[PDB]
RNA sequence: GGUUGUGAUUUUAAUAGCUU
RNA sequence: AAGAAGCUAUUAAAAUCACA
């Protein structure tokens, strides 16, 4: 479970990285913080909700 | 290869000489003991342009008081302000408290006024 | 009882309270007693003095020594001779009746609770618990109210940078104490008394109060010896940042109250020498402001330590390369002409100025920096120098690629199930747009540290013995082994091409000429700091130095022989060159465990090792490695090589993201000798814990005549003599090798110490390491990360990031390393960048991981065993999609078999 | 633009050597 | 016999991993 979501985050950043999202520092920092903190996350549902936040953010930029 | 590398080194060295600001250095260099000044302070005393990277609005407040900055025993006027993204940011926005919504590490391009 | 008190009360207005009546208080107290029976710096129990709390002052105490009736006249006369000076506490002398005879009484007034020794000792020998004395002293001095200790990590220097603020308050006490000691020594000289002065003789108020062992002599002919006084507090003298009251410039750089021409001052020779005479008038040993004047490499250690202590008072901008305008290429440009090392002092280039000659100019920062606008950055406490014309630009980190197929296969095999105790724990964390600079800010932990020279000269001698086996010397350019096409050459040269281009560009004769030049001058260079794609188990970013080309070319040409001798040797106490394959790991652990009686294993690691490295001990290591150029180079050449090594590696201008900086200190991973220098550092720290613990053994209680003799000789060699006798050094080297065996790799190692000698404090247990790291590395070794192992059979809990297990076979019992399963799985799953087109690269990755994972096959845990076989099956599948060299497990089996 | 060390593996080439 | 390969190392380069 954790691994399932934990790995799933990496692909999301890669998708974003292709979109030069780093052009604006704020969004890139937000995404990086969320990813890094979910990776260290040990209890699933919290990781799940941060992953949902990531996905919601990505869907905004398509 | 040998010719190309040494030629490129010559070109870079000549570029440095071009951007050296030769006169300003000597005017202050030869006052010190035997004309020897630490390299760590030569630009701050001889350079014409000054860049500063703030951490937040509070650093902005401390560093400047009326759009000018005091550093290395000299007064520096703020010409242009860039944010993280490099976009122009005018003094009106930073002065206002609303800068909270703005990217924090502002960088200011300051110039020497004597 | 009150009758006895009445004598004291009369003069003191009777505003006193007794502790448990007239009975002497049973309290342990630090001491520095050198005597026929004892020669120790540990604490003892003395019950020959009564302590009365002065109720007037919040801390003052009245202490009376009711002993030595026959010594009253001696004490009385000495006090009369010395009372005139202002550094002696008040004394009262009288005799009181008791039983069948009278005994003398010496009452000392308004003395503070704890002696300066009790501080210097307590600050050293620090530990998490049993730290009552330090807390009490901090409260009494008013550094912080007791509420400050609710923060259970208050003492940690890396978790509470506020602690340094607390200690800085004690800086006043230390400075006052030194000044009072100077006055007291002067008074002893004038009055004609001879004797040694020890911290037990002085109170926090700074007044001396005990004269029992002193001796009278001709007026003005006295001789005080304070070697152990000054030297002992030197770590405290550096930690609590005393002398801050002597700061040369007392205004901020960007504060309006400042002068432009002020910065140009760099000499500070008179400042430093005047400070030395003001505070250290009685140090006996000469002080050289500029180390270039030193003669013996040991003298450099002493003078440079003192320069480090005074380094605080000088402006931070004064240091750095010393350049000047000069006529070059017909265009007058600023040229480097000298360097102002923090420790070594002013050094000027011997020779004044062809590709051999012209090449250095393009790499020397002197030309580049002067041609750039100035830069002030508030992100990092470290200083900033200038910024290029193009302006600053940040750089970000992208996460690694996720290999979905491998993950799916792992899931299929049944891993990462809801069963616990196994899961991914390493990932390619991503970092912000400018994490490069914010990581460089971590060098603020590199606070100046002053190691006590008297006790560190001996340790330098000892550690030098650990490195006498190898061989060094200089080698002509043609003989240097070069990893050509080095992936970088530093900012000045990385534009044109890789390092090879320059290697074949420069013919060997020019390289030799440049080396000979370096043996006469100083040639500083940048070091382009940069980020590092690398899996990690924690969010922290990682960056590496990447020193420029010219440094490595000459640096390796000076150390190569020594380093090669280090790697090639086997069985030594430094195991850099040894392989863990072919049973090498078991050979290492068998050598380490050999000889030690009642063996027990311990380990550790230095927090923030690369950064917290006290920029002094790095210099010491730089001298040890180079110490073997006995004949190839004269002393001056050796000194210039050392200072150039420091210039390139310690205080070099560090480029990054278009914004120059000036590194406070600490190591740079890009150096050739980083691993070797760190190994020397680690040996130094491990030894020094031994000397520290040994001196505090409470000689009177010991019975191992060997150990008693050993500490008596050690003490008599540290403080009470000038030249250390090689005899004692070799004896101590043997003693350490007989009960404290070390195996050191770069900056990590394991120790197999005798349990008995450690329990009685005859060798450095963990607590010793806590103390030494605290007052010398200036960081705190969190008890969690270290460990001990009271049974060798289980082997080390971890060494070099790998566990160890014992397996019994037809070959018998022997040890095998095995990495953490989670780390291996993770390395399998994630890759730094998108896999290249050729899947063969994947085959190499996975076969190498299997090789590193084979030992788990023997592991006890059923789940761990699955790891190796699963990786084997994956490589089988990969190859099939694309053999015995890879198909068969036996191929991995032979990798972990002897010969 | 993506460091230097020290192990290790794989390939490739050269070098000889051995065996068939 | 040549020749041929196989094997064996040694050397060199690349590629790749682990470790600090
Ligand atoms: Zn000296
Ligand atoms: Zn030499």
């Amino acid at each position: 479970k954790l691994t399932d979501i934990k790995c799933s985050n990496v692909v999301l950043l890669g998708c974003l990285s292709s979109m030069n999202v780093s052009a604006n520092s704020t969004e890139w920092a937000y995404c990086v913080d969320l990813h890094n903190k979910i990776n260290l996350c040990n209890d699933p549902e919290k990781a799940q909700e941060m992953l949902l936040a990531l996905l919601a953010f990505f869907l905004s930029k398509n | 290869r040998k010719s190309k590398v040494v030629s490129a080194m010559h070109s870079l060295l000549f570029g440095m000489l071009r951007r050296l600001d030769m006169s300003s250095v000597d005017t202050i260099l030869n006052l010190a003991k035997d004309g020897v000044v630490p390299l760590s302070v030569i630009p701050a005393v001889s350079a014409t342009k000054l860049n500063i990277v703030t951490s937040d609005i509070d650093s902005y407040n401390r560093i400047q008081r009326e759009g000018c900055v005091h550093y290395a025993g000299t007064i520096w006027n703020i010409i242009d302000i860039k944010d993280n993204d490099g976009k122009v940011v005018h003094v009106k926005e930073v002065t206002a408290q609303n800068a909270e919504s703005l990217s924090w590490p502002l960088v200011l391009g300051c110039e020497r006024i004597v | 009882d009150m009758a006895y008190l009445n004598r004291v009360r009369g003069s003191s207005a009777a505003r006193l309270e007794p502790c448990n009546g007239t009975d002497t208080q049973h309290v342990y107290r630090a001491f520095d007693i050198y005597n026929k029976d004892v020669a120790c710096l540990g604490k003892f129990l003395k019950v020959n003095c009564v302590r009365l709390k002065n109720l007037d002052k919040h801390d003052a105490f009245y202490v009376v020594k009711r002993c030595t009736k026959s010594a009253m006249e001696h004490e009385q006369s000495i006090y009369s001779r010395l009372e005139k000076c202002g550094a002696v506490a008040e004394h009262d002398f009288f005799t009181w009746k008791d039983g069948r005879a009278i005994y003398g009484n010496v009452c000392r007034k308004d003395l503070t609770e704890y002696t300066m020794m009790d501080l210097c000792y307590a600050l050293r020998n620090f530990d998490e618990n049993n730290c009552d004395v330090l807390k009490s002293i901090l409260i009494k001095v008013g550094a912080c109210e007791e509420s400050y200790f609710n923060n259970k990590v208050w003492f940690d220097p890396v978790e509470n940078e506020d602690i340094h603020r607390v200690y800085a308050l004690l800086g006043t006490i230390v400075s006052r104490a030194m000044l009072k000691c100077v006055k007291f020594c002067d008074a002893m000289v004038e009055q004609g008394i001879v004797g040694v002065v020890t911290l037990d003789n002085q109170d926090l108020n700074g007044d001396f109060y005990d004269f029992g062992d002193f001796t009278c002599s001709i007026k003005g002919m006295g001789i005080p010896i304070c070697t152990s006084y000054y030297s002992y507090m030197m770590p405290v003298m550096g930690m609590t940042n005393c002398l801050a009251s002597e700061c040369f410039v007392k205004s901020d750089i960007f504060g309006e109250d400042f002068k432009s021409y002020d910065l140009l001052e760099y000499d500070f020779t008179e400042h430093k020498t005047a400070l030395f005479n003001k505070y250290f008038k009685y140090w006996g040993l000469q002080y050289h402001p500029n180390c270039v004047d030193c003669s013996d490499e040991q003298c450099i250690v002493h003078c440079a330590n003192f320069n480090t202590l005074f380094s605080t008072t000088i402006p931070i901008t004064a240091f750095g390369p010393l350049c000047r305008k000069c006529w070059i290429d017909g265009v007058p440009l600023v040229t480097t002409a000298g360097y102002h090392f923090k420790q070594l002092g002013i050094v000027w280039n011997n020779d004044l100025n062809s590709i051999n000659e012209l090449l250095q100019f393009c790499s020397d920062p002197a030309l580049l920096i002067a041609s750039s606008p100035a830069l002030v950055d508030q992100r990092t406490v470290c200083f900033s120098v200038a910024a290029l014309g193009t302006g600053m630009t940040n750089q970000t980190v992208k996460p690694g690629h996720f290999n979905k197929e491998f993950y799916d296969f792992l899931l299929e095999q049944g891993f990462f199930s809801e069963g616990s105790e196994l899961t991914l724990k390493h990932f390619f964390f991503a970092q912000k747009g400018d994490a490069a600079v914010k990581d460089f800010d971590y060098y603020r932990y590199n606070r100046p540290t002053v190691l006590d020279i008297c006790q560190a000269r001996v340790v330098y001698q000892i550690v030098q013995r650990y490195f006498d086996i190898y061989e060094g010397g200089c080698i002509t350019a043609k003989e240097v082994v070069v990893t050509n096409l080095n992936k970088s050459a530093g900012y000045p040269l990385n534009k044109f091409g890789k390092a090879g281009l320059y290697y074949e560009s420069l013919s060997y004769e020019e390289q030799d000429e440049l080396y000979a030049y370096t043996k006469r001058n100083i040639l500083p260079t940048m070091t382009q700091l940069n980020l590092k794609y690398a899996i990690s188990g924690k969010e922290r970013a990682r960056t590496v130095g990447g020193v420029s080309l010219l440094s490595t070319m000459t640096t390796r040409q000076y150390h190569q022989k020594h380093l090669k001798s280090i790697v090639n040797t086997r069985g030594a106490s430094v195991v850099i060159g040894t392989t863990k394959f072919y049973g090498g790991w078991d050979n290492m652990l068998k050598n380490l465990i050999d000889g030690v009686e009642n063996p027990c294993l311990m380990g550790w690691d230095y927090p923030k090792c690369d950064r917290a490295l006290p920029n002094m001990i790095r210099m010491i290591s730089a001298m040890i490695l180079g110490s073997k150029h006995t004949t190839c180079c004269s002393s001056t050449d050796r000194f210039f090589r050392l200072c150039n090594e420091l210039a390139q590696v310690l205080t070099e201008v560090v480029y990054s993201n278009g914004g120059f900086y000036l590194k406070p200190g600490g190591t740079t991973s890009g150096d050739a000798t980083t691993a070797y220098a760190n190994s020397v550092f680690n040996i130094f720290q491990a030894v020094s814990a031994n000397v520290n613990k040994l001196l505090s053994v409470d000689s009177n209680v010991c019975h191992n005549l060997e150990v008693k003799q050993l500490q008596r000789k050690l003490y008599e060699c540290c403080y009470r003599s000038t030249t250390v006798d090689d005899q004692f050094v070799v004896e101590y080297y043997g003693y350490l090798r007989k009960h404290f065996s070390m195996m050191i790799l770069s900056d990590d190692g394991v120790v197999c110490y005798n349990n008995d000698y450690a329990s009685l404090g005859y060798v450095a247990d963990l607590n010793a390491f806590k103390a030494v790291l605290y007052y010398q590395n200036n960081v705190f070794m969190s008890a969690s990360k270290c460990w001990i192992e009271p049974d060798i059979n289980k082997g080390p809990h971890e060494f070099c990031s790998q566990h160890t297990m014992q397996i019994v076979d037809k070959d018998g019992t022997y040890y095998l390393p095995y990495p953490d399963p989670s780390r291996i799985l993770s390395a399998g799953v994630f890759v730094d960048d998108v896999v290249k087109t050729d899947a063969v690269v994947l085959l190499e990755r996975y076969v190498s991981l299997a090789i590193d994972a084979y030992p788990l096959s023997k592991h006890e845990n059923p789940e761990y065993k699955k790891v190796f076989y699963v990786l084997l099956d994956w490589v089988k599948h990969l190859y099939k999609t694309l053999t015995a060299k890879f198909w068969d497990e036996s191929f991995y089996a032979n990798m972990y078999e002897k010969s």
